[PDB]
RNA sequence: GCCUGGCGGCCGUAGCGCGGUGGUCCCACCUGACCCCAUGCCGAACUCAGAAGUGAAACGCCGUAGCGCCGAUGGUAGUGUGGGGUCUCCCCAUGCGAGAGUAGGGAACUGCCAGGCA
RNA sequence: ACUUACCAACCCGAUGCAAACUGCGAAUACCGGAGAAUGUUAUCACGGGAGACACACGGCGGGUGCUAACGUCCGUC
RNA sequence: UCCUCCUAAAGAGUAACGGAGGAGCACGAAGGUUGGCUAAUCCUGGUCGGACAUCAGGAGGUUAGUGCAAUGGCAUAAGCCAGCUUGACUGCGAGCGUGACGGCGCGAGCAGGUGCGAAAGCAGGUCAUAGUGAUCCGGUGGUUCUGAAUGGAAGGGCCAUC
């Protein structure tokens, strides 16, 4: 909402001065932010699974999907059909309000000193790290929870190129160091 | 991409209707209009059409692009088609969800008199 | 071919029936359609599938 | 002795040998030595012929092999009746036809070249000629 | 080991081009087991379970060549 | 006359790549979505109510021979019939005549209906 | 944590081979239609009577054998 | 005994104690219909996680997949997911293919009744080709066909089935 509004207004401004689009649209945007557990212990027992749906419930809001094995590897000793990971891949108004509750308090308390990699582009603009600690987002109490599994979150934009991508990641507060 | 995928849902009624070899009332719809036109059986030569790209019909409606501009759309082809005198024309979706705003259009000639 | 042959009798008065196979230690459950029945001239239940 | 590293199938059937060879011109070296007639053309002979020009030039010069041994030849015991199946390999053979040819030297005179491929045509079944590379 | 037990009975593979049966839907203008390459071309009724092209009511048999990916379809001109 | 949309003919000389260009209309993006409808979660897709803004993406059009594609003439291979030879293979008379490759071509053409612009 | 007198996948260029390979592709043969001539209907259907089901060699295309056999097993004359 | 490929000589067919592999099943959904979807593999980025699990993007365009051996097919999908369902219906069937015969196979369309779909339409099992055994003898159910003086019954016939 607020970042949101905040993208519309100045921000958006910036980064048209900085490269000197001929159009607005060239601006990057982003569409999607997709959280990503995979815990990949399900083949121990499924109600580590069902623990780790109710934890990423717990900062998505709604509810999370189940992604199955595509191959039945068997390095992992992983069967087809076999879910071993949860996903999510929130958009619009609640990918906005779940950015505000990230970079508002959450980032801060990881890490303060390395915050993340500045370096983490794929290189078309999409912009992914693990926070590795699902307490730092504390919705949710940890002191009653048993494992402290990680957390992975990919930022995707229409950005042409990585340059464009960290232009628009640093006009937000992503401070990157 | 979308247009495509669209294609790809279509065809396979498209040339069914050309192997049972019928006149078919083709609609495509568009986020501001709507046309619609009856095919011969050949697939080649058009007999009837209307849409909401013209004076007539566009003039007289709120804004093009909704149920009710549909409906309108439908009855004028449905007239059309009656005065031609073709009949037993085979409704086909064209890769669109029949039950949106083609909905209409289809209703309102079936109801008009098109044996749908 | 622990496939067995079973009949599917109709519930009607006549004494109509089909044949058909199915397995017995995977769907042990009684098996249940709905058939033409030639005598009647008429849809109907079958049963008797073990 | 040259021979597949692995084999679709073990057993090939006779087939005859027509026609005249695809690969006839000198790519690769300077001098070729290429066949004259037809026939078939051993693994072991073309080891022998190999070691005859190899160790003419001792350490000179590049050789290439462009025949290959591929089809198998079969061969039942001897005191065996006819049939009760189909021979068992007993070694690989290739089929070459008139104008094929077989070896190539680069880095070596003319006059050497020549007296090697003597040699190496004095261990070979088959008549063959000396060759030039040349141009198009 | 082991040879022989070959399988018997291929059937068959085309049965006639223009007028050759022509009367009633026939059975044959077909590859049997084929498909590709011998499509129905809608004028004449489609394959059978296995496969199979036969004619709508009588006519000569052609074959041509339309459509993407350049396949092969069997049509027949009704008379 | 052009420009655009829909449905076809044909099925790469009709494709791909690179550069340029298009917004009156149309098209696509595009705003919102308590509802009709929907996501194995998400108005991403499908769907509904609209027209503030932009031709950036996509799409249409123009140029370009980098690739794909098409492709002679001639020769060669093979082959039906008749005859011949040192006959595991060939030759002659006659008829048919490739594939590959070379010169070269090539940045499609076309029918109907509807709309913008004369 | 560097080195490599070592080997080597994929990819690119050139060069061959395949009954169980094909982005190509004949000559013949076969199916169907029209036409002239020729042929004692040479074609088909029904009915009475049979014989025969050990084949041989030569040419052409092949499998097997050693492209050995007056060997052996197929197709066609 | 049955199925797939080559031998097999570009219609079919074609032998050898010739060269290679499979079958003697499975499914009440793995069938019908409606709606929707598109693969393998590689590269870049990211906690556990790595050569390979899951996520995002980009190459690639079927090298993926099919209940089972091989061939031929399949993007329209015959491949993948979901809703409702029992057409894996009954009596017929012009016409045709393949067999010495017994027989086997494909089949539009008609009558009755049924399922899916808004409708046009589709459905008489499964992408197709293997998953099989004649006759006799007898067993089970139905029948109002026969019933050895007459009325019944026994036995027999007919239909389904073992
Ligand atoms: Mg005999
Ligand atoms: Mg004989
Ligand atoms: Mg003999
Ligand atoms: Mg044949
Ligand atoms: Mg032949
Ligand atoms: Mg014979
Ligand atoms: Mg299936
Ligand atoms: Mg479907
Ligand atoms: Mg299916
Ligand atoms: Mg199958
Ligand atoms: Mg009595
Ligand atoms: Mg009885």
């Amino acid at each position: 909402a607020k970042l949101h509004d905040y993208y519309k207004d100045e921000v958006v401004k910036k980064l048209m001065t900085e490269f000197n689009y001929n159009s607005v649209m060239q601006v990057p945007r982003v569409e999607k932010i997709t959280l990503n557990m995979g815990v990949g212990e399900a083949i121990a027992d499924k109600k580590l699974l069902d623990n780790a749906a109710a934890d990423l419930a717990a900062i998505s809001g709604q509810k999370p999907l189940i992604t199955k094995a595509r191959k039945s590897v068997a390095g992992f000793k992983i069967r087809q059909g076999y879910p071993i990971g949860c996903k999510v891949t929130l958009r619009g108004e609640r990918m906005w309000e779940f950015f505000e509750r990230l970079i508002t308090i959450a980032v801060p308390r990881i890490r303060d000193f390395r915050g993340l990699s500045a370096k983490s582009f794929d290189g078309r603009g999409n912009y992914s790290m693990g926070v590795r600690e699902q307490i730092i987002f504390p919705e949710i109490d940890y002191d009653k929870v048993d494992r402290v599994r990680g957390l992975d979150i990919t930022i995707t934009t229409t950005a042409k190129s990585d340059e464009e991508g960290r232009a628009l990641l640093a006009a937000f507060d992503f401070p990157f160091r | 991409d979308k247009k495509s995928a669209r294609i790809r849902r279509a065809t396979r009624a498209r040339r069914k209707l050309q192997e049972l070899g019928a006149t078919r009332l083709v609609v495509h719809r568009t986020p501001r209009h709507i046309y619609a036109q009856v095919i011969a059986p050949n697939g080649s030569e058009v007999l009837v059409a209307a849409s909401t790209v013209e004076k007539a019909i566009a003039e007289q409606l709120k804004y093009t692009g909704n149920k009710d501009a549909a409906a309108a759309v439908g009855k004028a082809v449905a007239e059309r088609a009656l005065e031609k005198g073709i009949k037993d024309v085979s409704f086909d979706r064209s890769g669109f969800q029949y039950h949106g705003r083609v909905q209409a259009l289809a209703d309102a000639a079936r109801e008009a008199g098109l044996q749908f | 071919g622990i496939r067995e042959k079973i009949k599917l009798v109709s519930s009607a008065g006549t004494g109509h029936f089909y044949t058909t196979t199915k397995n017995k230690r995977t769907k042990p459950e009684k098996l249940e359609l709905k058939k033409f029945d030639p005598v009647v001239r008429q849809h109907v239940i079958y049963k008797e599938a073990k | 002795m040259l021979q597949p590293k692995r084999t679709k199938f073990r057993k090939m059937h006779k087939g005859r040998n027509r026609g005249l060879a695809q690969g006839t011109d000198v790519s690769f070296g300077s001098f070729g030595l290429k066949a004259v007639g037809r026939g078939r053309l051993t693994a072991r002979q073309i080891e022998a012929a190999r070691r005859a020009m190899t160790r003419a030039v001792k350490r000179q010069g590049k050789i290439w092999i462009r025949v290959f041994p591929d089809k198998p030849i079969t061969e039942k015991p001897l005191a065996v009746r006819m049939g009760k199946g189909k021979g068992n390999v007993e070694y690989w053979v290739a089929l070459i036809q008139p104008g094929k040819v077989l070896y190539e030297m680069d880095g070596v005179p003319e006059e050497l070249a020549r007296e090697a491929f003597k040699l190496a045509a004095a261990k070979l079944p088959i008549k063959t000629t000396f060759v030039t590379k040349t141009v198009m | 080991g082991g040879s022989t037990r070959n399988g018997r009975d291929s059937e068959a593979k085309r049965l006639g081009v223009k007028r050759f049966g022509g009367e009633s839907v026939l059975a044959g203008s077909i590859i049997v087991r084929q498909r590709g390459t011998k499509f129905h071309a809608g004028a004449n009724v489609g394959c059978g379970r296995d496969h199979t092209l036969f004619a709508k009511a009588d006519g000569k048999v052609k074959f041509e060549v339309k459509g993407p990916k350049n396949r092969k379809f069997i049509s027949i001109e009704a008379e």
